[PDB]
């Protein structure tokens, strides 16, 4: 992985040694080059994973997450350079360095072979993310969003540290390849119940699990655009990625330990989908929509079937591109009217025709129109949970209905109707904004042509 | 630019608006907007077909074209 | 037959007994309400028609609404009988209901499989 | 245009619309008459419907009561 | 089989072509509606060939 | 927008009530908060629970699509009462009577369908007859076994 | 229930302005200033060549040399065989049916 | 029509059951009863690919009609006589079913009438 | 494609087929009450006849103010963007 | 808000439109419209306000009973089939300010005349604001009514968005 870690590190000196007016041009160009080289990770074999060294490995789960991670960095830079135009040079460079260090921690997190190395990098992501929200967020509530984000995570992550260290003493190793061969069954007992909870609660907060989700709408409403993009596209998937790995060593206890969390997710998805119908804040609506989408991922990971694990991987990738695109769409309005209220600016299709097309495609992916990978992943989970229990099709089906209702409510409210009379600063869409939207949707729709590369190791 | 037909030609006499004028006159009442509706009862609008007549549109020629056809079919049926 | 108003079908204004009876006190209130409306309309129009204004006319009414619908709720929330009873009847009850629905269904199906009575002849995708 | 609007008067018509309308109306009535002359069975039934009460007990194989 | 399966697929491909042209590869806004109508008419003709083979 | 122009806690004294009414651009006699349960309404006014569809369409609204004026207090559930959602307009038929007639019609149909299923219509004919042991082989019967011979006679 | 003297005057003043604004929406003669049967058959022959012939060549090549070279990609319902038919491949003749009774 | 009023509104013990008929032996009151003759063989109906519901005692007329249709293409107004012959064979097949219903009814009536003779005695 | 004179021509045409109005006294400026002797119930019927004529609704608040043929012409012209 | 006379005349207009929805045919409508007029004429000269208000309330109850459940609506009226049909084509005039120079170059004459209107709007603004200030009661405006221009060369205060509003058929 050094062929990705080192060039990522080199982006830091490139930014700092760039001419004053070239920090955005240079960092975007070379972060796009790194993204290009990340396709070499697609050398995945049918039986064995791609095991580089004693530290890093890549398989069909981490590969799409890595390619999404390295793709987001250039997008985040394009999305951030407008509202940062008045910032002084040193602070712009510092902002870019936080984004680069986040990519460094993320690519290492997804390929770490040892679970304690995964833990340290999984926690290292907190620092740059917290700094981005609290330093470059816009409103007073960003300080409280930083604290809720920090302490929710640590509240669950510290028990995980104790459980992982305990596992290493008992088993002798935390190397994931070794755990595949040395794993032993977990027998029922109160000690193993809390070991299960310690192993999983940290990842549940990251998803976030319904009930532990209140930090997420706070973080999004206060975060800058790049903060929201990485939070929604990638950081939430750390929890799903961690669960997909740690569940290996929790069988068969997961058979009954899963039940309370499946009920929270199955009912939570309906509650959070219905909440989206009444949200007044556009960023808060999209943040609540992610909770509904990740409720599916939690259920898929917990029921532990080949179809559900493939659906989870497709859903995690599809949601990342879609949710990030929705934030970028909402932000483009915000940079004009400087408000997040959904009802403030209406009928925008009359004033920004092409931008209204991006809104349509993002909405269509959000409600999982076939054959988008949003639908492929969601359909696979529905197929697998029906076999788990036929009754679940009622909840899954109802959630499909509510999801279409709130996705199109968002589209109809902002794009259709009559434009607000007194809003007269809706300037035409910039090339930067249109390119930013197209760099989300185009890769998303292309992936429909070759879904196998985002279906994970169970494919 | 547009030419409006003379307004004096609109008279209720000889139309069902005259029947209303007699039914109202019995009660002491009178209808002041009668001539405003008279165009709908005169001219090319004076006489419209009944429902049966609307269905039988084209029956006369469809019948003649049919009497010939069966007549021709019978003639060939004897050759 | 009198009109029977409902939550989703308001009483027609023309059938409201209040409207036809207008006292001087009521007419005073109606004038006072029109004074507020006119004052706000002028304050809006002097910005709306300003030729040099490019941007959004901030509406404190809209700001108050979005603020109330989120930020102002917890500070004015009190845990009494009503809040806990609603809080527990719709925040933990559904989870219990679904747990028993799904646990009962899965236990029934697990028993059938273990006796070989559930038909899974062609079932090799899960 | 070729057809100008009128006020309170029957509209101006073209020959083409009137003749084409009459052709397809007479075409319909010829088609119904022609089809009926040949395929009245499609309307009135294709085969006779027997009256079961007119079937003897010999052919139905009903034995006499004293048996 | 070679004529049946080929014509049955050209009907569907023919319908997509006005959509693809609208990516400005060859753009004729002057009478796009006439273009779309013409494509439907040709698709109708080419679909009647496999229909006739089925009826036969 | 200052803190004094934002929603606050439930108004306890008449002086606070007068301040709330002025803050929300309402007459003090018209202003009325939600009940001081623990539901978190604060001092936000409780306005009539009416659809925006019920509002006069001819008046020159500042927001003609919403039928709102700039500065006027928004109903707590304004987003539910937009013209695309819940309508509360008066109806030509009483709400209770509509529910009776709709329910009665559906209930009667369901009953009659049960009757029709219990006493079905059919023609006076015996079963349709098929050759070769009621098409035993065609229907998928096992060739090796022997079906019971189905025999149909002339009549 | 009529206009007041000041309502009449304002309405008249806005009327004059509104009609002058509408008149100014008419385009001048030069606007827009733009930057610098056998025909029927020809236009229909070229449409058939590029929208039917070329696609059918592409599809036929695709089906003949790429799709039908793989098993079970194009599967046909086998032809119906009736009594008295002759099979082309083998030359076999299907027998006629048992003789019908009168009816 | 009429038969449904008798069963649902009148005596139903003397009325045929469409779902259980016949309930009397096919040789009851029928000395030497002949079997129905199938003209088309199983292989002929299998190769003609007849829909299973069409593989009845009139299948030979349907096979002959289907062959004519293919041979007469594109003339789709031909094969009228072949089609009618199949239609007529199906009409007689239906009339036979009508007789089985009437036979069952009269045997049910004869039986109940015989029980009263026994019930009276 | 209405014109200012066209609207006036039809507004007077309708009023000349109204039996309560003398067709010779009627002019564009005739006040319906002061000059033609009609009442407020008559005025409602006139406005309804103008809505039928031009096929669009004049709301009551606006309709109650149209007290002469010229005012109706000005209202219709303004509503339909007629400037010539 | 509405006087007694206003309420009666609105009821008369409303009743006739619903009556017409029932009658459909013109000769039938003319007959029953004259009977309905004669019912309003029976109490035209009723001078007792309490008696008159009683008649109005009962008439409104009688209207509600006999109203058409599906009255005719003019197509462009609120609730009509063409209501707001053309809103999507109504683009505000300020959008032209954001046009690219190559786009404006295609309409040199229109955009020259647009500059004059913007010039007229700029020069008139201060007088409109001044006039509104000096004619508004101390407490604030009591009604939404606006004044005309008083001097030659002055434009009526707050005219731009009325005068330059989109055309009713903007395309
Ligand atoms: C609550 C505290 C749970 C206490 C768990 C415990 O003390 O278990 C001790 C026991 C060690 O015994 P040992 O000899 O190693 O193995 C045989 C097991 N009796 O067995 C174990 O050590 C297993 C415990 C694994 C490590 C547990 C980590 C702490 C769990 C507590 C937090 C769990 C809930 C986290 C919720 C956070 C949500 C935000
Ligand atoms: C599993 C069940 C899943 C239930 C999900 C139901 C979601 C309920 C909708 C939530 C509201 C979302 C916002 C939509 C909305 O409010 O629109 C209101 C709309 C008004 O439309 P309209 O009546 O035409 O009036 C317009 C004139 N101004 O009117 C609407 O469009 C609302 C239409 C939905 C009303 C619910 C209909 C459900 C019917 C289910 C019963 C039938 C059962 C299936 C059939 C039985 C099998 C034969
Ligand atoms: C004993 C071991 C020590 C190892 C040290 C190895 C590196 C030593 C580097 C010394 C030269 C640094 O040069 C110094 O830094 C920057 C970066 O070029 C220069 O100037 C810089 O200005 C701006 C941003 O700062 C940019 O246009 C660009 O980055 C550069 O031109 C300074 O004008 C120069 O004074
Ligand atoms: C479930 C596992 C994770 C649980 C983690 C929970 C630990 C606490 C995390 C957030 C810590 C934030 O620290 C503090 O929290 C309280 C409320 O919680 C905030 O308090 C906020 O709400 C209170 C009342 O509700 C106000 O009086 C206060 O003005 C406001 O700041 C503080 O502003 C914040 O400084
Ligand atoms: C969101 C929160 C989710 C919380 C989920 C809570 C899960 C609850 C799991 C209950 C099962 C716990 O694990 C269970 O504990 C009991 C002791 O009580 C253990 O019992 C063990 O010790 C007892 C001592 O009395 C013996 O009698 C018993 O024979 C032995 O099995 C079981 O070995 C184990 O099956
Ligand atoms: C994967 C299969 C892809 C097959 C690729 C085949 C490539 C053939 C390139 C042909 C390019 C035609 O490009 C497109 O054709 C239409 C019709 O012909 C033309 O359109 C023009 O002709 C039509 C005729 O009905 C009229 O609407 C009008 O005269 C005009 O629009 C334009 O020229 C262009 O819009
Ligand atoms: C071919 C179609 C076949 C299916 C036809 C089905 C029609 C069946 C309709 C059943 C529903 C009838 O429902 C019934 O209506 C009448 C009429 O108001 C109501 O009758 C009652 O309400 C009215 C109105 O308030 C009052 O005058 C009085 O209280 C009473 O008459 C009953 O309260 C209701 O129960
Ligand atoms: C005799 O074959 C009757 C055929 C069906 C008649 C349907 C007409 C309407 C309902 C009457 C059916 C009788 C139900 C017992």
């Amino acid at each position: 992985m050094l062929k990705y870690i080192i060039p990522t590190i080199m982006l830091m000196p490139l930014t700092w040694l760039s001419k004053n007016n070239m920090i955005w041009v240079n960092s975007t160009a070379h972060s796009l080059l790194i993204s290009f080289t990340s396709l070499l990770l697609m050398n995945q074999f049918g039986d064995n994973s791609l095991n580089f060294s004693l530290l890093f490995f890549s398989d069909s789960l981490s590969t799409p997450l890595l390619i999404l991670t390295m793709w987001l960095l250039p997008l985040m830079l394009m999305a951030s350079q407008h509202h940062l135009s008045k910032e002084n040079l040193t602070r712009k460079k510092l902002f870019i360095t936080m984004l680069i260090s986040l990519q460094l921690f993320l690519i290492m997190t997804f390929t770490a072979m040892e679970l304690i190395l995964f833990y340290i990098l999984f926690e290292a992501t907190l620092v740059p993310t917290l700094i981005i929200i609290t330093r470059w967020g816009n409103q007073t509530e960003r300080l409280n969003a930083g604290l809720y984000f920090l302490f929710y995570t640590l509240a669950g992550s510290l028990p995980l540290l104790v459980a992982l260290i305990y596992i290493q003493n008992t088993v002798g190793s935390l190397n994931f390849l070794m755990l595949q061969y040395w794993v032993q069954p977990v027998h029922n007992s109160w000690s193993n119940v809390f070991m299960w909870l310690a192993c999983m609660m940290a990842f549940m907060v990251k998803m976030p699990l319904y009930g532990l989700h209140l930090w997420l709408p706070k973080a999004h409403v206060e975060a800058p655009i790049a903060g929201s993009m990485v939070l929604a596209a990638v950081l939430l998937k750390l929890g799903g990625y961690g669960m997909l790995r740690i569940t290996l060593i929790l069988n068969p206890m997961t058979d009954f330990m899963a039940y309370p969390f499946i009920m929270l997710s199955l009912w939570g998805m309906i509650m959070t989908s219905s909440i989206c119908l009444r949200q007044t804040d556009l960023k808060s609506l999209i943040a609540y929509s992610s909770v509904s989408h990740m409720a599916l991922v939690i259920v898929a990971i917990l029921i532990q079937t080949p179809w559900s694990y493939m659906g989870a991987t497709a859903l995690m990738i599809a949601h990342g591109l879609t949710s990030s695109m929705l934030f970028c769409l909402a932000n483009s309005n915000y940079e004009r009217i400087h408000s997040r209220t959904m009802i403030l600016a209406r009928g925008l299709q009359t004033l920004l025709p092409l931008m209204a097309t991006w809104w349509l495609l993002a909405s269509l992916t959000n409600l999982a129109l076939p054959p988008t990978i949003n639908l492929i992943g969601e359909l696979f989970v529905v197929m697998s949970t029906f076999s788990w229990s036929n009754i679940t099709i009622i909840l899954m089906g109802v959630n499909m209905v509510i999801t279409a209702l709130y996705s199109l409510y968002m589209l109809i409210m902002t794009q259709r109707g009559k434009y607000t009379y007194h809003i007269n600063n809706i300037s035409p869409s910039f090339t930067r904004e249109n390119a930013l939207m197209s760099l989300h949707i185009l890769p998303l729709l292309l992936l429909t042509l070759n879904p196998k590369i985002i279906l994970g190791p169970l494919y | 630019k547009m030419e409006l037909p003379d307004y004096k030609q609109w008279k209720i006499e000889g139309t069902p608006l005259e029947t209303v004028q007699e039914k109202l006159a019995a009660r002491g009442l009178r209808d002041p907007w009668g001539r405003n509706e008279a165009w709908r009862y005169m001219g090319g609008f004076a006489n419209n077909v009944s429902f049966v007549g609307a269905l039988l549109k084209g029956f006369k020629w469809g019948f003649a074209a049919f009497v010939v056809a069966i007549g021709a079919e019978y003639y060939l049926e004897s050759q | 037959p009198k009109y029977e108003a409902s939550r989703l079908s308001s009483l027609p204004t023309t059938l409201d007994p209040a409207e036809y009876d207008i006292s001087s006190e009521t007419r005073k209130a109606q004038a006072e309400r029109l004074a507020i409306r006119s004052r706000l309309k002028r304050e809006y129009q002097l910005q709306y028609y300003d030729p040099s204004r490019r941007g959004v006319i901030e509406d404190p009414a809209l700001v108050r609404w979005t603020y109330a619908r989120s930020a102002n709720i917890y500070p004015n929330f009190r845990p009494n009988t009503k809040t806990s009873l609603l809080g527990a009847l719709f925040g933990i009850g559904p989870l219990v209901f679904w747990y028993y629905v799904f646990k009962t269904d899965r236990d029934r199906k697990e028993k059938l499989i273990q006796e070989g009575k559930l038909d899974r002849t062609f079932n090799i995708s899960y | 245009a070729h057809i100008e609007p009128r006020y309170r008067q029957f509209p101006q018509l073209t020959r083409s619309q009137v003749i084409q309308a009459e052709f397809f109306s007479a075409t319909m009535w010829f088609w119904i008459l022609w089809r009926f002359w040949h395929d009245s069975d499609a309307v009135l039934g294709h085969f006779p419907y027997p009256d079961p009460s007119q079937w003897t007990d010999e052919e139905l194989g009903i034995p006499p009561d004293d048996e | 089989m070679n004529m049946f399966s080929s014509l049955s697929l050209v009907t569907l491909l023919l319908l997509t072509m006005p959509i693809m042209m609208m990516s400005f590869n060859t753009y004729k806004p002057s009478n796009y509606p006439l273009y779309v109508k013409t494509a439907i008419s040709y698709a109708f003709i080419t679909s009647m060939i496999p229909t006739m083979m089925f009826i036969h | 927008i200052t803190k004094d122009m934002l929603p606050g806690p439930y108004p306890k004294t008449p002086e606070e009530r007068a301040a709330a009414a002025k803050k929300y651009n309402m007459r003090v006699e018209d202003y009325e908060p939600y009940p001081d349960d623990g539901t978190g309404y604060g001092d936000y006014p409780k306005l009539p629970d009416r659809s925006q569809q019920e509002r006069d369409p001819w008046y020159d609204w500042d927001h003609p699509d919403l039928r709102l004026n700039w500065g006027e207090p928004m109903h707590w559930d304004l987003d539910m009462y937009i013209r695309n959602r819940v309508d509360t307009s008066p109806t030509p038929v009483n709400w209770n009577l509509m529910c009776k007639h709709l329910f009665g019609f559906v209930a009667f149909m369901l009953f009659m369908f049960w009757v029709g299923e219990t006493y079905p219509a059919y023609q006076p004919v015996g079963p349709k007859q098929y050759p070769y042991n009621n098409l035993y082989l065609e229907r998928g019967g096992d060739p090796n076994k022997e079906p019971e011979p189905v025999v149909h006679y002339e009549i | 229930s009529g206009y007041t003297p000041e309502e009449k005057l304002r309405l008249q003043q806005l009327r004059e302005l509104r009609r002058r604004w509408l008149k100014d929406q008419e385009l001048s003669p030069r606007e827009p200033v733009l930057p610098p049967v056998i025909y029927k058959t020809y236009r229909h022959s070229i449409f058939a060549f590029t929208h039917v012939l070329i696609p059918v060549w592409i599809i036929h090549y695709y089906l003949k040399y790429h799709v039908t070279t793989k098993p079970y990609t194009i599967v046909e319902k086998k032809p119906r065989i009736f009594p008295g038919d002759t099979i082309l491949e083998t030359g076999e003749v299907i027998p006629p049916m048992k003789e019908f009774p009168d009816q | 029509g009429a038969h449904l009023a008798r069963r649902y509104l009148g005596d139903a013990s003397v009325e045929p059951d469409p779902l259980r008929m016949p309930t009397f032996p096919p040789d009851y009151g029928f000395p030497e009863r002949k079997e129905r003759e199938m003209v088309a063989t199983q292989q002929e109906m299998n190769d003609a690919q007849l829909v299973l519901q069409q593989r009845d005692y009139c299948a030979h007329y349907l096979i002959r009609f289907l062959k004519c249709k293919r041979d007469s293409f594109p003339n789709f107004l031909a094969c009228k006589h072949e089609r009618h012959d199949w239609d007529y064979c199906e009409h007689l097949d239906y009339v036979k079913r009508m007789k089985e219903f009437e036979r069952e009814r009269r045997l049910l009536q004869r039986k109940k009438r015989r029980e009263q003779r026994e019930a009276d005695m | 494609p209405l014109t200012l004179e066209g609207i006036k021509d039809r507004v007077l045409y309708v009023l000349k087929l109204y039996d309560k109005i003398d067709p010779e006294k009627l002019s564009v400026n005739s006040h319906f009450m002061k000059d033609l002797g009609l009442d407020s119930l008559d005025q409602v019927e006139i406005i309804m006849a103008m809505e039928d004529e031009f096929g669009f609704e004049i709301p009551d608040i606006d309709a109650e103010k149209l007290m002469c043929p010229q005012e109706i012409v000005d209202y219709i012209a303004d509503k339909k963007d007629v400037y010539e | 808000y509405l006087t007694h006379q206003q309420k009666v005349l609105r009821l008369y207009k409303r009743a006739l439109r619903h009556l017409e929805s029932w009658c459909i045919h013109r000769d039938k409508y003319r007959y029953f419209a004259c009977l309905l007029r004669a019912r309003f004429d029976e109490h035209k000269n009723e001078k007792d306000m309490v008696k008159a208000t009683q008649l109005l309330r009962e008439a409104e109850e009688e209207f509600w009973h006999g109203q058409h459940p599906q009255p005719y609506i003019f197509p462009e009226s609120p609730g009509g089939t063409s209501y707001e049909r053309y809103e999507c084509y109504k683009v505000p005039e300020w959008c032209l300010d954001d046009w690219h120079p190559s786009e404006k170059a295609m309409y040199p004459d229109y955009f020259a005349k647009r500059e004059q209107w913007k010039k007229l709007r700029r020069e008139s603004w201060e007088r409109e604001v001044k006039q509104l200030q000096e004619e508004t009661p101390v407490g604030g405006p009591r009604t939404e009514a606006l004044p005309p221009a008083r001097k030659q060369g002055d434009l009526p205060p707050l005219w731009w968005h009325i005068v330059t509003r989109p055309r009713e058929r903007p395309m």
